[PDB]
C-alpha cells in the first residue's frame, strides 16, 4: 500500500494521487514534511500561491477518464516530503479525506554514518533503586540500525527498548536504545556497550561505572 | 421490462436525473441464449412500471418501434415541385 | 458511458435581436387590432 | 501577520466529549472560514468539517451526530466539539481557515458548477490520545557530561503518558545545538524521551544549564539543572 | 446453438469430416413447445461455437437466412435484351 517515488537531484518527479476523473474536477495538493504541518502547495488544478514556487505542474481539470499528476521540476533535498490530493469532481460527491499519500524520496542523499553519544546512569537515577543507561543514534542515512548491547564481552538480550528510525527535519535520521538494569548489576560489571550498525559500519560505545 | 437507476451524478436534490441507467435481458443471435445488457435513456423515453426500480420503454403500450439506419440523414435539404408540361 | 460532465441541452439567442423583432411584430399586429392596444407575450397554455 | 495555535487537554476517555481550541493572529473569525482536519498515525488526514458565521456550518457526513462545531466572537478563536470518542479518534487534529472558490464547466444559471473550498494556512498540531490508561507526568534524572575540542549534554525524561513533551533549554534562550530525541513506548503504556546539546570545551562555568520541560497534560514542570 | 458431430463413416485420419450431423432443438407449430431434431450440414455451413462439440450456422453473426423456394429453379435460361422505339 505505502508507494514511493525516487529520482536524481536536478530532475523532474511525477506524481500521482486518487481516482480515475469522471468530470471536470478541482484538485487541491499538499505535502506534509515528516514532523511539520501539511502544506497547500497547489490549490487550483495547477495554481500555486505565495511561498511556492515553480515548477509544481499538475494535471488540468479539464481532462476525463485521467489520473490526477503533480509534476515536479529541478528537485532538490528539500522537495523530499509526503504529498497529498483533494478532489472535487462535477460527477463524484464531496471527497472528506484526502487520497492515499505518495511519499517522494530523491537519489544519492549524504551517505552519512551515526554520531553515537553514549551516557551513563545518572547518580539521581541510581538512587531510585533503577538504572537505565542510553545511547542516541543520531545524523545517520539512511535509516537502517541495528543495535546490540553488552554486559562487557556477552550480549543482552532483556530489557532493551529500542525506538524506530525517524527523519528529522534535516536530511537526518535520528534514533535511540536503553535497557532496564538494577544499579547494583550496573555497578558490578567492568563495562556496558552500545554496538550500532549502520549500512556497513559499526561503531562501538561502551561507558564504564565510577 | 427494463431495471433502471440514475446516471452517475452528484446534482442538487432539486435537479431531478434525467439520464436513466437501464439494464435489461436483451435477446443474442441465438435462439438458444439471452444476454443481461445496459444502456442509458432519457426520463422521457420510459415509463415507471408497477422494492425494485423497473421501467418499461415508452411505446410499449401504445405503439411498435424501429430503429432509424445510422446510414441516413435527418438534414432538410432544398426541394423544388416542378410542374408537368401544359401546367 | 458519458464521457464528461453531465450538463444541459439549450439554445441561446440574442435578446437584443429577439427584442428588435418582437418589436417589429408588434408594429404590424397593431394595423389589426387598433393603435392604443396592449399586445403582450405569454408562454403555451398547455397540451402535449 | 496572520498564525495559529491550537491547542487540547491531550487524552480522554472512551465515549466522553472531546473539546479542542485554537489561537488566532492578524486576521479574526468573522472574516475567515474556519475548518478542521484530523490525521490519525501513519494515515491520510481526514477532513473534519468547515464553520462560519451565518450558518455555512457544514460537517463530515461519515462523522455524523457526534461532531459539534462553534465558535467564540470576543475571545476571537475557534472552537470544537465531539462525543463518543473512541480508539478511531486518536490523531493529531489541525486548525485552519478554509478559502473558497467557484469551478465552472457549464452555464452558471443551469447551476453547473460547484463550490470547492482548500485550506492555506494551518497551524502547529494538536496530539490527541484515546486510552482507558491514565496519565502520568514525567520523571528526570539528567545526563551528567561524560562521554579539549567540543563536548556534549544531555537531559534524560524517564517516564510518562502521553505524548507529546516540549523540551526548552533555559526557558528558551539556549537553542543552537539541541537535537532532542523521539521517544519509545515501554511494555508497560510509558513513553520515554532525551534530550541533548553540543557545548564546547569552554564549559567551566557556573553556566545556567537546565533542560525546561513541560507536560501540559498533567501540569508538569520539572528542570533541573546540569553540571560536570 | 446446434449439437453436431461426424457422419457415420470409416475414412482414413487424413480425410476430414465434411458432413457434420446436427441435433437441434427447433420450434414446434405451437408457441408452446418444442422439438430436438436433427439435419446434416456441410462442414463451411457450421462453425464450432465455444466438452460437447457444438456448433452454428455461419450466417448467425453476419446476417439472416431465408430459405429458397423448392418450388423455384436456378437454371440460367437464354434471355434477350429488347430496345424500346426509336432506340
Ligand atoms: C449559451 O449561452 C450560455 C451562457 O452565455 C453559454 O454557457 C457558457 O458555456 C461556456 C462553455 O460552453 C462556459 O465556459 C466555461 O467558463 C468557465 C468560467 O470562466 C469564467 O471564469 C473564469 C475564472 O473566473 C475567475 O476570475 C474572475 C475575475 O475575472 C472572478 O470574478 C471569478 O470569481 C474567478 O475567480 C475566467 O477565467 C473566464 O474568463 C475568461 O474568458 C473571458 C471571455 O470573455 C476572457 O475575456 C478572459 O480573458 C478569460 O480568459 C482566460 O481563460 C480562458 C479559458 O478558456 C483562456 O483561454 C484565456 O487565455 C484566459 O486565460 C470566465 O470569466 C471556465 O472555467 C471554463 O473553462 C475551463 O473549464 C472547462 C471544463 O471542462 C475546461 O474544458 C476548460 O479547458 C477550462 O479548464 C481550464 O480552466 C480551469 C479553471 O481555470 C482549470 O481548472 C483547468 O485545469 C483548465 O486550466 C488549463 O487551461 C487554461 C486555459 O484553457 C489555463 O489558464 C490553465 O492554467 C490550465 O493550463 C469554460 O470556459 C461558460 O461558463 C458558460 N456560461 C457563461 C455565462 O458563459 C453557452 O456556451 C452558450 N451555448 C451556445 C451553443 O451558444
Ligand atoms: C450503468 O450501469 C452499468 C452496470 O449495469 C455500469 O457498468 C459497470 O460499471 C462498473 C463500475 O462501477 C464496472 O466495474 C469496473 O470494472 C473494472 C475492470 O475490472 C478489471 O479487473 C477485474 C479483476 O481485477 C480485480 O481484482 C484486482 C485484485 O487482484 C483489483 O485490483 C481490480 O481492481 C479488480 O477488482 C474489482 O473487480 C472485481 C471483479 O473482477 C470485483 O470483485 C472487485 O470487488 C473490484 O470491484 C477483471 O475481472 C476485469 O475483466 C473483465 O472486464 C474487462 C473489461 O473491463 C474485460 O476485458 C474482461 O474480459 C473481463 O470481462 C477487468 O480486467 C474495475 O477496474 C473497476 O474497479 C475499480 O474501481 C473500484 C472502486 O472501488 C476499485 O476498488 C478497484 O480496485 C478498481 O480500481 C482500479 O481501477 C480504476 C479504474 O481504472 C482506477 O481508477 C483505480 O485507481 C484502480 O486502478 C470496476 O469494478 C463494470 O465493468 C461495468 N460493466 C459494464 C458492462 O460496463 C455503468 O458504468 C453504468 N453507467 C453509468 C453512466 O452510470
Ligand atoms: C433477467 O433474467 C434473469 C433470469 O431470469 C433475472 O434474474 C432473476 O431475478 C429474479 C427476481 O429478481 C431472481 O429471483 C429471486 O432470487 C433471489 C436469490 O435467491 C436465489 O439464490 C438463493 C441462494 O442465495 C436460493 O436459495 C434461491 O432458490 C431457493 O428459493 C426458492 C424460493 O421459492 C426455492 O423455490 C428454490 O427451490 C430454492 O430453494 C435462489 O436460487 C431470491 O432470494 C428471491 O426470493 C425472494 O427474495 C428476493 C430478494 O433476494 C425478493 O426480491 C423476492 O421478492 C423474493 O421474496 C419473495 O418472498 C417473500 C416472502 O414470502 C414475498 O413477500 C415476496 O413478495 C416474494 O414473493 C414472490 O417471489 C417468490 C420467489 O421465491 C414467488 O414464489 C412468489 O410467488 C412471489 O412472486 C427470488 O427468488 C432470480 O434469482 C434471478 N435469476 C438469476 C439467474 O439471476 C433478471 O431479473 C432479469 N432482468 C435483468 C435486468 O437482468
Ligand atoms: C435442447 O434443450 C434441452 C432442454 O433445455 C437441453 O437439454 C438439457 O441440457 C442441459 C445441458 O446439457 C442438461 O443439464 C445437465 O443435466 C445433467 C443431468 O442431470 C439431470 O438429472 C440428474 C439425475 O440423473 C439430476 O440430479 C439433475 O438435477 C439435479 O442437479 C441440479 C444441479 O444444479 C440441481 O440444481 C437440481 O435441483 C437437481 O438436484 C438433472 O435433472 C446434469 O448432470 C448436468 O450437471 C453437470 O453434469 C453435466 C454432465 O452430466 C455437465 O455437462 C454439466 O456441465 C454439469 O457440470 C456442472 O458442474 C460442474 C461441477 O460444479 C462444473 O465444473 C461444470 O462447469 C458444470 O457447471 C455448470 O452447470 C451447472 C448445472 O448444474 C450450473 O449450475 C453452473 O452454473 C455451470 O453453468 C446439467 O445440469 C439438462 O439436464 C438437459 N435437459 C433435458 C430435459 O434434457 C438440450 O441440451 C438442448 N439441445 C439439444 C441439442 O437438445
Ligand atoms: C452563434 O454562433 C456564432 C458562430 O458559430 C456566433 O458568431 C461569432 O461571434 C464571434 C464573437 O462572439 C465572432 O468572432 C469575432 O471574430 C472577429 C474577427 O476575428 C478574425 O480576424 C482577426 C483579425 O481582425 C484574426 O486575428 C482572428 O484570428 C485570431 O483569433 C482566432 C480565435 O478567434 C485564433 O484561432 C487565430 O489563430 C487568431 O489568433 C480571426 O480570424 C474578431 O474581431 C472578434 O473580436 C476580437 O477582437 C476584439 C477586439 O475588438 C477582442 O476583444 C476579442 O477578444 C477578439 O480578439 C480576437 O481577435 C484578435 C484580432 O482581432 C486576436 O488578436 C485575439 O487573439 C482574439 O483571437 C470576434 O472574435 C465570430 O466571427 C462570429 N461568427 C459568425 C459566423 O457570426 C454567434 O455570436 C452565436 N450566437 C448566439 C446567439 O449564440
Ligand atoms: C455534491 O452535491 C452536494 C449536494 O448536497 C454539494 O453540497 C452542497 O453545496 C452547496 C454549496 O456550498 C451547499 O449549499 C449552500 O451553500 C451556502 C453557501 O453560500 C453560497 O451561496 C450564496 C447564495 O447563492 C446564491 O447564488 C447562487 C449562484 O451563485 C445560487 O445557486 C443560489 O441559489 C443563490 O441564489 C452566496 O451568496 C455565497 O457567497 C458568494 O457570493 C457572494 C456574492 O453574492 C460573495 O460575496 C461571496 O464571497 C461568495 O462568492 C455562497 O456562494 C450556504 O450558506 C447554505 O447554507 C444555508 O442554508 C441552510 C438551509 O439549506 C441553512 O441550514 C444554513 O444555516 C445556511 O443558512 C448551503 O449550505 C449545500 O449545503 C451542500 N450540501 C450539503 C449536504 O452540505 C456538493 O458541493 C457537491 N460536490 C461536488 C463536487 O459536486
Ligand atoms: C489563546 O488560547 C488560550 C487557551 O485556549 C486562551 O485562554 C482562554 O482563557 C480563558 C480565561 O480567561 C478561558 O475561559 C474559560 O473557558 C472555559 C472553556 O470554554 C469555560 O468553560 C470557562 O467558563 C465559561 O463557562 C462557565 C460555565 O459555568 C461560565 O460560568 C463562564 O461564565 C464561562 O462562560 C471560561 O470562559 C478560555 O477557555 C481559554 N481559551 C479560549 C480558547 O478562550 C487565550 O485567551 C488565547 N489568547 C491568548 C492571547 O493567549
Ligand atoms: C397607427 O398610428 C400610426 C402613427 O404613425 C400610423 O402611421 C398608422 O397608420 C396607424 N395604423 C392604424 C391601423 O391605425
Amino acid at each position: 500500500a505505502p508507494t514511493f517515488v525516487s529520482v536524481a537531484p536536478g530532475q523532474t518527479a511525477r506524481i500521482t494521487c486518487g481516482e480515475e476523473s469522471l468530470g471536470s474536477r478541482s484538485v487541491i495538493w499538499y505535502q506534509q514534511r515528516p514532523g511539520q504541518a501539511p502544506s497547500l502547495i497547489i490549490y487550483n488544478n495547477n495554481d500555486r500561491p505565495s511561498g511556492i514556487p515553480d515548477r509544481f505542474s499538475g494535471s488540468p481539470g479539464s481532462t476525463f477518464g485521467t489520473t490526477a499528476t503533480l509534476t515536479i521540476t529541478s528537485v532538490e533535498a528539500g522537495d523530499e516530503a509526503d504529498y497529498y490530493c483533494h478532489i472535487w469532481d462535477s460527477r463524484r460527491p464531496t471527497n472528506w479525506v484526502f487520497g492515499e499519500g505518495t511519499t517522494l524520496i530523491v537519489l544519492s542523499q549524504p551517505k552519512a554514518a551515526p554520531s553515537v553519544t553514549l551516557f551513563p546512569p545518572s547518580s539521581e537515577e541510581l538512587q531510585a533503586n533503577k538504572a537505565t543507561l542510553v545511547c542516541l543514534i543520531s545524523d545517520f542515512y539512511p535509516g537502517a540500525v541495528t543495535v546490540a548491547w553488552k554486559a562487557d564481552s556477552s550480549p543482552v538480550k532483556a530489557g532493551v527498548e529500542t525506538t524506530t528510525p525517524s527523519k528529522q527535519s534535516n536530511n537526518k535520521y535520528a534514533a535511540s536504545s536503553y535497557l532496564s538494569l538494577t544499579p547494583e548489576q550496573w555497578k558490578s560489571h567492568k563495562s556496558y556497550s552500545c554496538q550500532v550498525t549502520h549500512e556497513g559500519s559499526t561503531v562501538e560505545k561502551t561507558v564504564a561505572p565510577t | 421490462t427494463l431495471q433502471c437507476t440514475n446516471v452517475t451524478n452528484n446534482i442538487t436534490d432539486d435537479m431531478r436525473g434525467e439520464l436513466k441507467n437501464c439494464s435489461f435481458n436483451m435477446t443474442t443471435e441465438l435462439r438458444d441464449k439471452k444476454q443481461k445488457v445496459y444502456s442509458l435513456f432519457y426520463r422521457l423515453d420510459v415509463v415507471q412500471i408497477n422494492s425494485n426500480k423497473e421501467y418499461r420503454l415508452i411505446n410499449c403500450n401504445t405503439s411498435a418501434i424501429t430503429q432509424a439506419c445510422p446510414k441516413v440523414s435527418f438534414e432538410p435539404i432544398p426541394i423544388h415541385y416542378c410542374a408537368p408540361a401544359g401546367f | 458511458d458519458i464521457i464528461g460532465d453531465i450538463r444541459q441541452a439549450h439554445c441561446n439567442v440574442s435578446k437584443a435581436t429577439w427584442n428588435e423583432t418582437l418589436g417589429k411584430v408588434v408594429k404590424q399586429l397593431r394595423k389589426h387590432f387598433g393603435n392604443n392596444t396592449i399586445i403582450r407575450f405569454a408562454n403555451s397554455s398547455g397540451g402535449d | 501577520q496572520v498564525h495559529l495555535q491550537e491547542s487540547g487537554p491531550g487524552l480522554v476517555k472512551p465515549s466522553e466529549t472531546l473539546s479542542l481550541t485554537c489561537n488566532v493572529s492578524g486576521t479574526l473569525v468573522r472574516d475567515n472560514y474556519w475548518s478542521w482536519i484530523r490525521q490519525p498515525l501513519g494515515k491520510q488526514p481526514e477532513w473534519i468539517g468547515y464553520v462560519h458565521d451565518s450558518g455555512d456550518t457544514n460537517y463530515n457526513p461519515s462523522l455524523k451526530s457526534r461532531v459539534h462545531l462553534s465558535l467564540d466572537k470576543s475571545k476571537n478563536l475557534v472552537s470544537l466539539r465531539l462525543t463518543g470518542v473512541t480508539a478511531a479518534d486518536s490523531a493529531i487534529y489541525y486548525c485552519a481557515t478554509t478559502k473558497h472558490g467557484r469551478r465552472i464547466y457549464g452555464v452558471v444559471a443551469f447551476k453547473e458548477w460547484f463550490t470547492y473550498f482548500y485550506m492555506d494556512v494551518w497551524g502547529k498540531g494538536t496530539s490527541v490520545t484515546v486510552s482507558s490508561a491514565s496519565t502520568k507526568g514525567p520523571s528526570v534524572f539528567p545526563l551528567a557530561p561524560s562521554s579539549g575540542g567540543t563536548a556534549a549534554l544531555g537531559c534524560l525524561v524517564k517516564d510518562y503518558f502521553p505524548e507529546p513533551v516540549t523540551v526548552s533549554w533555559n526557558s528558551g534562550a539556549l537553542t543552537s545545538g539541541v537535537h532532542t530525541f523521539p521517544a519509545v513506548l515501554q511494555s508497560s503504556g510509558l513513553y520515554s524521551l532525551s534530550s541533548v546539546v553540543t557545548v564546547p570545551s569552554s564549559s567551566l562555568g557556573t553556566q545556567t544549564y537546565i533542560c525546561n520541560v513541560n507536560h501540559k497534560p498533567s501540569n508538569t514542570k520539572v528542570d533541573k539543572r546540569v553540571e560536570p
